[PDB]
């Protein structure tokens, strides 16, 4: 009637260990899995590359400080220039998958924070603006902000997630902490959500995963600086169709 | 003509009112610090701004503006419509109502359509006008009735451009209407008084454009050319006046060789010349000659 | 619960519309010819 | 009893054709791409037969596509101005019954060449202002044969068997049931004939594709009145198709019409589809690609 | 129902011209001959059909398409072409190397004179918007490319240009909705 | 399961008999019948003189060129004063009939092209004329137009079909294609329609018969220039009605 | 009994459509199967992406010439860069699949010659060179001549098949005929032939398509002169193991 501390996770030929865990976050109490016949329309047979584009892919290490405001990224569009499964995103026009997020930092039991490990469905980024018109550049943001990439984008206003909505109530997402004294990692556990039954892995994001310091990182001076959190990620149920030419952006 | 830009952002011609007729009145620039644009932000010039109510576009807009008083639900601002800030190329803002379209020809949606991706797109197929319409729509023809649903005001042709939203390219039953000389590379113009542009001029020039425009007016003494636009800034690309029978140049214009106000030729046979380096591309230049016979 | 498609007069072409006689026979457009060709095979044999 | 009758009266979701899962085939003798196009017959291959297709269990509703929801919908068939001030003091005017004075009517009947249907008649009255006062009409139907009416006062407006509509402005849009009403057993939007025998060595020709059977009479309005109001009224009559039955489906008009009971097109014919650079330029510019 | 696909409506070409695709001798290889976008209710050659036509009287469509091309060559025509369909998120394929990744079909030219080539109902949603070109480009359907697979073989003594015929139609699965009006004729007086 | 190359139409006394067929169109899938009694409304007893008037006349022959714009025929009108079909025709006043239209083209194989063969119900000319008065001649079509004889129509615009409906949507209508590669015959079985069980056959035309070059005629020096295209009709359940004195028009 | 002429290959989402087929060889009649437990070594979990790589792959188009000596291709090497069939014969270390190798060669009935289509397993090309030292560089061949990519190779002694073995024995190989008057498609469905149940795609080619000329393209003034030959190969139960980074060559 408890959760074990320790956990593996086996996706793939990746396997990740933790020894401090607090749970799996199984988003919304559904796994992941392959669109029914029911709610596809798509005619074209998908393909499914098991194990090839399923497994955990270690994408970034963003260095943790005192400061550090936190880190977001998008789940398709991080994974889309890595492995197999960047390649099925390319070629094929069509892609659904849910995905394992497993966040690590580790630090020693000296050191203290706690970070908001959330994923965010349709994590639209907003603009910090002064009031201005349509016309002004800043009312929007860019590229860099949308689609960070496998880098991540820092954030600027973690406070209201750089959405406009408050932080505080990020928690109706599918989260999970990471506190430096209970826990090294979090896993989350989200299934395919969308009004489509695919999409479009390169135009639209999912998912956003915001990796965000709550409680900041505080040591003592002799503890090791250098407290970095690490973002290792597997697609689940990964299916794409509409082949044609690879298409990178 | 006032305006020698597609956007307005050329526009120093003091008109302190949305509308020549019927339109609001405009508040002043150092009296506007309510808003991003005024005289303590940008204190030297910076946009034509100073203290004055005159429409001018400092943000990059798709037409001069200026603040007006907020009143009516927080409309803090109008497109001023400016009648003699029509680029020199630009035909005007028509009606758009139905199947006998106002360029019969050839169409082309592009999601990064420009005002000059469209006069290039109708270049290419020898088309005398270019009709952006509704921000990605291209439609080319060479129909001297393009306005058989009537004139529109030029605000109402105010959608940004998909490719350039700093360039207005139509609106919703709009089709703004260039004459596809505008930014081509090269050409022959026999008239009295036409304003030739830089290649592709509405966008910066390309790299590596070598372009020749032939000035020949059968008839005329002396050309005054002047350069009411010349955004050249770089050090290889250059514009010269080459000459004509003999093919000498006359005058060498390049970033720190800015063009005097006018530089006028003896000769009735003139040589627009432009060059382009590789990298380092510019707003472009516009040309202007008289032919004074 | 629905009460609809009533008549309230004698004239039965004052009722609404006839909308639940959906009809699908294409085949007097699309195939309107004698020899019915499977569609495996080669038509003109 | 008969509540059986109103339980099944919502519409019933009739959905698209699903697609079957498909698999590869490497044979002979099994051609179902090549198709004969000249024997008239559109082709039978599926997609199932042509790609490797999946199970889509399709829910698509097709109900839509129905001929009565294509055309049960109340479009503009008429607009009748009861001029009653200036030059033209009539307070009256009698219209010639045609549903093809307007494009959108027009383009869409002229899909069927035989429609046999039930119409809902509605008309939209109003001043030149928009406005509605109450002033009392008289819409009456003057069938082919019945004596039209000369002024607003004759003695065709006591209406002892024509059907009349007396409304106000003020009243909510007059709506009124006219049945299938035809010497033929359907409509004929198109009538490749003369009504009447001769020689038809006119310079004009007007009576060719002119059948009578269409010719369903007149609509008489009036202001009930006793002199000039000053006012004239727009009438504006809208026909909702119902029980319809088409047949013989025809090309969509892809000229613009110029007249309203021939086909006549301009000597500049418009091309049905629009104009493009050349055969194999498209203008779709798609994403990046990834290696070119 | 087939009706002929205006696939060449190119500027100069009049009349019944601009519904046949022309096909050539090649002198080099891997050539294209035509293409066109498959969005059923845009400007285009889809206009000429009455699937087309049809789809504007309703603002979504969905189901695949059908274009049965049929040459109208000499029976002493002999010729191989790859017609691809390309799903979207792909400009036109340059080659006929990038147009064969794509749903696809090679066509010979036989004693059967029509090949049918499926465009498969390959879209994100159920339906997509009969309005095209803007934002409006995510229904887009694709394009649909005919590329020599091998050369126009004819003996001496024969017409060296021929022509495809294509005939667009909807499959059996094809669906429309939201009946609006259609924008293809408009009138600005009443008809008398 | 397949359609064979060779037919024989044997009607009357007259017989039809190609080796180069692609298939028989039976309009709207109905074969002609005689006007039940539930359908009629004339009490008169119909003659059916069924040998004498069905039966193949073979009423045209036009050359197609390079140039050929096409031809249209009117099917009662080709057939009102040819044979015992037109002094029927003639001395009733009702009348009403299918038809097993045949047109013939036959190439050799070194010639190319494509005819549409169309049946249209109701075929009403239109004419091409500018904007003008109502008044005016040319808004509508002369007698020679509506009514071509046996001798058919040439096509001013067979774009438009004279119609000003799109010839690429002609194949709504029961239609067939003689594509010279591959057929050099094309047959419709077109059943009477019309919305009164009988009608004049010479006020009214049921069908127009159109034979359009959609492929030009392209052939090389020294093939046979002229290539004929035969109009073969034949009435099926031809009915007549309302005997009187004959009228020609 | 008997061979239909006319032929439709539905592999994925491409469609070979043949009229003028001599027959499908199945070589040493062997369908392409997946490797079974009982011959497989392998322990990693294989992929098997059906339709995004087993599917016809338009190759190479040659220009058939009067001397044209003939070409080459080595199966693997033929795809290795192409689809995604290429990208997981890069990104996996092991790969097994059969084929159906197409090879089309139309030409009008006034055109004559035929081309010897066979597929040589372990194509082992030879060097033609004289009577020299080991050291010299003519006894062994060039990396373009034994993995000619996609383009192909061009026979430098086809009599001999430059391996030593001579031309007229290669009908040892699954084999067939492009002979025009007779044919105009070869279709050979080869198995996954070797010694191993697995292999590199990279440096293995396990199969050679060689398409000889062995009666020479004679036509006459006025036909057409260019006469290509395409290959169209499509892989057949393809597996891939041993996923790492992509590598090329
Ligand atoms: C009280 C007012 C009642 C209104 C009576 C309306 C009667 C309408 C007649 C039915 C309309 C359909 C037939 C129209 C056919 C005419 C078109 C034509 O062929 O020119
Ligand atoms: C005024 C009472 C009218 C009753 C009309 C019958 C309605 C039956 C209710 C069930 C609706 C039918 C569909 C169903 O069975 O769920
Ligand atoms: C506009 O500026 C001119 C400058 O002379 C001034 O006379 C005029 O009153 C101004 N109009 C408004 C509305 O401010
Ligand atoms: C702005 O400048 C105008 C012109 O000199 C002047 O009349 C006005 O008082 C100035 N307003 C302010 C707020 O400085």
């Amino acid at each position: 009637g408890y959760s074990d501390r320790v956990a593996q996770l086996t996706v793939g030929n990746s396997t990740i260990t933790t020894q401090e865990a607090a749970n799996i976050v199984l988003s919304y109490g559904e796994w992941p899995e392959y669109c029914p016949s029911t709610d596809a329309t798509a005619v074209d047979k998908p393909t499914r590359p098991d194990v090839s584009v399923n497994r955990f892919y270690t994408l970034s290490t963003k260095s943790w400080k005192t400061e550090s405001t936190g880190w977001y990224w998008k789940f398709p569009d991080v994974l889309n220039d890595t492995g197999v499964f960047g390649q099925n995103a390319q070629f094929h026009y069509l892609y659904r998958s849910g995905f394992c997020m497993h966040v690590q930092c580790n630090a020693s039991k000296f050191h203290q924070g706690a970070l908001l490990v959330a994923a965010i469905p349709e994590f639209v980024i907003a603009a910090s603006s002064p009031a201005t018109k349509p016309n002004s550049q800043g009312l929007y943001p860019d590229f860099a902000h949308t689609n960070p990439g496998k880098d991540g984008q820092e954030f600027r206003d973690p406070y209201v997630l750089d959405a406009g909505i408050p932080l505080s109530q990020a928690l109706i997402f599918p989260h999970q902490w990471i506190n430096l004294r209970t826990n090294n990692c979090a896993t989350i556990i989200m299934p395919y959500i969308n009004a489509l039954p695919f999409d479009s892995a390169l135009n639209h994001s999912n998912f956003g995963l915001v990796v965000i310091p709550i409680s900041p990182l505080k040591y003592c001076n002799g503890a090791t600086t250098e407290v970095p959190i690490t973002l290792t990620i597997a697609p689940l149920n990964s299916e794409f169709s509409g082949l044609r030419q690879a298409i990178k952006q | 003509p006032e305006c020698f830009t597609a956007n307005g952002a050329d526009y120093r011609g003091t008109q302190n009112w949305t509308a020549l007729q019927g339109g609001k009145p405009c508040l002043f620039w150092n009296e506007t610090f309510q808003h991003p644009y005024n005289t303590l932000k940008y204190p030297n010039g910076e946009g034509g701004l100073g203290e004055h109510n005159y429409c001018r576009n400092p943000d990059g807009d798709v037409s001069p503006w200026c603040y007006v008083a907020e009143h009516e639900d927080g409309v803090y601002w109008k497109y001023c419509e400016i009648p003699a800030c029509q680029m020199p190329g630009n035909l005007g803002c028509y009606k758009d109502h139905g199947n006998p379209p106002p360029l019969t020809g050839t169409s082309k949606t592009s999601n990064k359509l420009t005002i000059q991706t469209c006069i290039s797109f109708c270049r290419s197929q020898r088309f005398k006008f270019a009709g952006m319409e509704s921000g990605y729509a291209c439609f080319c023809g060479n129909n001297p009735d393009y306005w058989k649903y009537g004139e529109a005001a030029s605000t109402e042709c105010n959608s940004v451009c998909f490719g350039d939203h700093t360039q207005p390219c139509g609106g919703d039953g709009r089709i703004i209407l260039f004459d596809t000389l505008v930014g081509a590379c090269g050409g022959n113009y026999s008239a009295m008084s036409s304003v030739v542009y830089s290649p592709d001029f509405p966008d910066t020039y390309a790299t590596g454009r070598v372009c020749y425009w032939t000035i020949r007016v059968p008839g005329a003494s002396h050309i005054h050319f002047s350069f009411p636009l010349f955004d050249i800034r770089d050090s290889a690309d250059m514009v010269e006046l080459l000459d004509g029978y003999t093919h000498r140049v006359l005058a060498r214009f390049h970033g720190r060789s800015r063009p005097p106000l006018s530089f006028n030729v003896s000769l009735d046979f003139v040589i627009l010349y432009f060059f382009s380096d590789r990298i380092n591309q510019a707003q472009g230049f516009a040309v202007l000659y008289q032919a004074v016979k | 619960i629905n009460f609809t498609n009533i008549n309230y007069y004698k004239d039965s072409y004052a009722a609404s519309a006839s909308r639940q006689d959906f009809a699908q026979d294409p085949a007097k457009f699309t195939r309107p010819v004698l020899d019915a060709i499977r569609e495996a095979a080669a038509p003109l044999q | 009893s008969a509540v059986s009758a109103l339980a099944d009266t919502t519409i019933s979701r009739v959905t698209a054709a699903n697609t079957a899962a498909s698999t590869h085939s490497l044979g002979t003798g099994r051609v179902p791409a090549l198709q004969a196009a000249e024997t008239g017959a559109s082709s039978n291959s599926s997609d199932e037969n042509l790609i490797e297709t999946r199970c889509v269990m399709n829910r698509n509703g097709v109900n839509e596509a129905s001929v009565e929801h294509f055309y049960s919908r109340a479009g503009l068939v008429g607009v009748v101005e009861v001029k009653d001030s200036g030059t033209s003091l009539d307070g009256y005017t009698v219209w010639p019954i045609d549903v093809m004075g307007f494009v959108q009517q027009r383009r869409k009947l002229e899909l069927s060449t035989y429609m046999r249907f039930d119409a809902e008649f509605t008309f939209v009255s109003n001043l030149n202002n928009s406005t509605t006062p109450g002033m009392l009409l008289q819409y009456m139907y003057v069938p082919p044969g019945a004596p039209k009416p000369d002024s607003r006062k004759s003695y065709q407006w006591q209406t002892a068997t024509n059907p009349s509509v007396f409304a106000k402005l003020s009243d909510p849009p007059p709506q009124v049931s006219v049945p299938f009403m035809s010497p033929a057993t359907a409509y004929q939007w198109f009538y490749d004939g003369y009504p009447t025998f001769g020689e038809h060595k006119q310079a004009t020709n007007l009576q060719y594709g002119q059948c009578p059977n269409n010719m369903m009479g007149h609509f008489a309005i009036r202001t009930v009145s006793e002199s000039t109001t000053g006012k004239n009224i727009h009438v504006r009559v809208y026909m909702r198709i119902k029980h319809v039955r088409a047949w013989v489906p025809r090309p969509l008009r892809s000229q613009a019409y110029m007249v309203k009971n021939y086909p006549t097109y301009s000597q500049t014919i418009t091309n049905t589809a629009t104009d493009r650079a050349s055969i194999t330029t498209t203008d779709y510019e798609g994403g990046v690609p990834a290696s070119p | 129902v087939e009706t002929i696909l205006e696939v060449n409506n190119t500027t100069g070409t009049t009349g019944v011209s601009r519904l046949l695709i022309p096909v050539r001798a090649q002198n080099n290889v891997d050539q294209l001959c035509a293409s066109f976008q498959v969005d059923p209710g845009r400007n285009g050659p889809w206009q000429s059909t009455m699937v087309g036509q049809i789809c504007r009287y309703y603002t979504q469509w969905s189901g695949s398409l059908k274009v049965t091309f049929m040459f109208t060559g000499s029976f002493m025509a002999t010729g191989k072409m790859l017609i691809a369909y390309t799903p979207p998120g792909s400009a036109q394929p340059t080659t006929r190397e990038a147009a064969m990744l794509g749903t696809h079909i090679v066509w010979d030219f036989g004693l059967q004179s029509s090949v049918t080539l499926v465009i498969p109902w390959i879209s994100n949603t159920h339906f997509r918007a009969v309005k095209t070109g803007g934002v409006y480009d995510y229904y887009a359907t694709g394009i649909v490319t005919i590329w020599y697979q091998t050369n126009f073989v004819v003996p001496p003594d024969t017409p060296t240009e021929a022509n495809i015929i294509a005939l667009g139609a909807a499959q059996k699965n094809f669906t429309l909705k939201l009946c609006k009006d259609t924008d293809e004729i408009q009138q600005t007086a009443e008809y008398q």
